């Protein structure tokens, strides 16, 4: 077990880096306006309704 | 007794993309050109373009598997109902008439087979039409 | 050692519960993951052109508050689908050019948007002239029509 | 090999400690959420709308895409006992232009002497009198199998190209 | 002694990271190429939806139901029509393009 | 972690809505994809 944690780390670092990276980028708006996903997840099973 | 049930969530919801692998592809196909098709249809900000064609009943509508002819609301009333569920076009799956309805979906699931729904794509029970469209009522 | 043997149970059994899971779920994740890959160049087009015509089709809809604002003129339509060749398909690929991707955003300058006919069985690509309707005249009490149906108008 | 793995040990119990000091108490409560919410949109109900929508959306989108008209621009409605017997079509008028037509994969264009049909993939061929199913030697587009024709279809499609439709083998374009 | 005092204690806790190491090191050898490939092309969709995250917001309002906005569609629909309001325009250049 | 905790609680708080938005989308995609299907329009009954 510790081998192969030691090999999927060594392995999938720098990818790791680069998601949390990108996923920064993409929650900051949705964190930025979570009110407006608030308010359209309530209101949009009426319009489909 | 929270991660296990996360990673099953997650399993099942990535087999049911990876099964339906095609169809998630088509959509993502087709969302850029809707995009770029509301572009043209929208350039008079106000109206939107939408056409009428010529010829009366050149397709007729099939009312076979919808509500019934009776059960037409009035305009009058602005109250909302809940909408009934498995209502599509029944017809005996061939003829001119809704060639690309729900009938005819492929199933992504079983090779070489049409039905509306998933579940019809499961079931191996033989689709059976609710009959032919009439033009003199009786549509059932 | 007492805090090892709580751990290691306790992890243990999380692990044996929830290790096929995520193992099953990254397998399955490989044709998921290529295709998501194969047409990410046309994400963000894409949502930047739902941004900017979500405000005009907003206001087309909500601009009268009681109605919807339409632009009705007169048109001809194409001959209906034929049974055998005209059946769905679930094989549209790729993007425009060949490539996935967006146009360029369509104003009035560059209005006709360029048809993109895909792997689907259905198109209106032929339809270059002005020529009368195959089946132009039907009879609905024994299914006889005037014209013979075809794909090659 | 003791020392080295003795001092990594205590570098890594150190770090481990911190982390868990510093992100597990989030850490927990996005897992709780995020099983919480899967699970809404795993129940039985959510479960088949998602199927359904998976199934049925493609053709949808197929179907909006194949309404819109390039040239008159926007979506195209016609109007429409349960109706009348008798139903006209008069003439069909032109919706898009040969300069207008791009298409979405490089083996879809039709090569030189031959136009397209309403069904992508299959090519017929281009000359006055061409329309209504009237030349023979049409070519069908390689990797099309899986499309049924009618008769009048395939008596005018080739050998090659209608056994291409539902066999193996994919034709050689002259 | 204090060993031969604790041996039933040390041969469980060594049985116990037994336990967790076996399915720890099953699931990190069962998924490490898997794992990684699928980070491997799930970088792009990142980058683009990062690149795209203002903006999705607002597509959020239509990038669903392309056709309609969810803003105003509970006024335009009474219920089981759709109101629209009909500009028959019979002039040259529609008669023209159509 | 903390912005996908924010992230994950206010869709949390709306999961029943997100549940209802899959079940009454899945229920009519069919009906509505049915009219557009017979020709390359869609039919529509214009009551006035």
């Amino acid at each position: 077990a510790a081998g192969s944690l030691a090999d999927l780390l060594s392995d999938n670092r720098p990818l790791l880096k680069d998601t949390i990276g990108y996923l920064d980028v993409i929650q900051a708006p949705l964190v930025e306006q979570k009110q407006e996903v608030s308010d359209i997840l309530v209101q949009m099973p009426q319009a489909l309704k | 007794e929270s991660l296990p049930q996360t990673l099953a969530n997650l399993e099942i919801v990535i087999d049911m993309l990876k099964r339906y692998n095609k169809n998630v592809e088509q959509v993502l196909v087709a969302l850029p050109q809707g995009a770029a098709v509301a572009q043209t249809g929208t350039i008079f900000a106000p109206e939107g373009l939408l056409h009428f064609g010529l010829g009366i009943n050149a397709p007729p509508p099939c009312l076979t598997g919808f509500l019934p002819a009776s059960q037409w609301r009035s305009p009058a009333d602005t109250r909302t109902e809940p909408l009934p569920s498995g209502l599509y076009c029944k017809i005996p799956k061939d003829a001119p008439n809704a060639v690309r309805g729900a009938r005819n979906y492929p199933c992504a699931d079983v090779p070489g087979k049409r039905a509306a729904t998933p579940r019809e794509c499961r079931s191996d029970e033989p689709y059976q039409p609710l009959g032919t469209n009439p033009w003199y009522g009786d549509p059932d | 050692l007492v805090a090892a043997v709580g751990f290691g149970n306790t992890g243990g059994d999380i692990f044996e519960r929830g290790g096929p899971y995520l193992v099953r779920g990254a397998q399955d994740l490989l044709p998921t993951s290529a295709l998501l890959d194969e047409y990410s160049p046309a994400l963000f087009c894409t949502i930047r052109n739902y941004h900017d015509a979500a405000p005009k089709l907003a206001g087309a809809l909500g601009g009268n508050g009681y109605s919807l604002l339409t632009n009705s003129l007169v048109v001809g339509v194409g001959n209906p689908y034929v049974y055998p060749d005209n059946l769905p398909r679930v094989n549209a690929k790729g993007g425009p050019e060949g490539r996935p991707g967006c146009w360029q955003p369509i104003t009035r300058d560059l209005w006709p948007f360029p048809y993109l006919v895909m792997d689907t069985g259905a198109s209106i690509a032929p339809y270059n002239h002005f020529e009368l309707g195959q089946p132009m005249f039907a009879e609905y009490v024994w299914g006889r029509q005037v014209g013979e149906n075809t794909i090659n108008p | 090999e003791l020392a080295n793995a003795l001092q990594d040990l205590n570098r890594v119990l150190k770090t481990t400690r911190e982390f868990l000091d510093r992100n597990g108490g989030v850490l927990t409560h996005d897992i709780d959420n995020l099983e919480q919410v899967t699970t809404a949109i795993l129940q039985p109900e959510p479960r088949d709308g998602l199927e359904t929508g998976l199934h049925a959306y493609p053709n949808l989108a197929a179907n909006v895409l194949n309404i819109n008209s390039p040239n008159q621009g926007g979506i195209i409605g016609l109007p429409v006992f349960n109706y009348l017997p008798f139903g006209m079509n008069l003439a069909s008028t032109a919706m898009t232009l040969p300069k207008q037509i791009a298409y979405s994969e490089k083996r879809l264009q039709p090569p030189p002497g031959y136009k397209d049909t309403t069904v992508p993939g299959i090519w017929s061929r281009d000359t006055l009198f061409s329309h209504g199913n009237h030349e023979p030697g049409w070519i069908v587009a390689p990797g099309m199998q899986g499309v049924q024709v009618q008769p009048a279809t395939a008596n005018m499609l080739t050998p090659e190209s209608l056994a291409e439709l539902l066999g193996g083998p994919d034709i050689v374009p002259p | 002694q204090h060993f031969a005092e604790t041996r039933d204690l040390f041969a469980d806790a060594v049985t116990a990271l037994g336990r967790l190491s076996a399915a720890a090191d099953e699931t990190l050898s069962g998924s490490n190429a898997n794992l990684h490939t699928n980070l491997q092309n799930l970088q792009r969709p990142l980058k683009q939806l990062g690149r795209a995250a203002p903006y999705l917001v607002g597509a959020l309002k239509l990038i669903l139901t392309v056709p309609f906005n969810i803003d105003n569609i509970p006024k335009a629909i009474r219920g089981d029509y759709i109101n629209v309001s009909l500009k028959l325009d019979l002039t040259l250049s529609s008669v023209d393009n159509a | 972690l903390e912005q996908l905790r924010t992230v994950s609680d206010v869709l949390n708080e709306r999961k029943q809505d997100l549940a209802d938005i899959l079940t009454v989308a899945g229920k009519f995609i069919t009906s509505l994809a049915e009219a557009l299907a017979s020709g390359p329009y869609f039919k529509v009954m214009l009551v006035n």
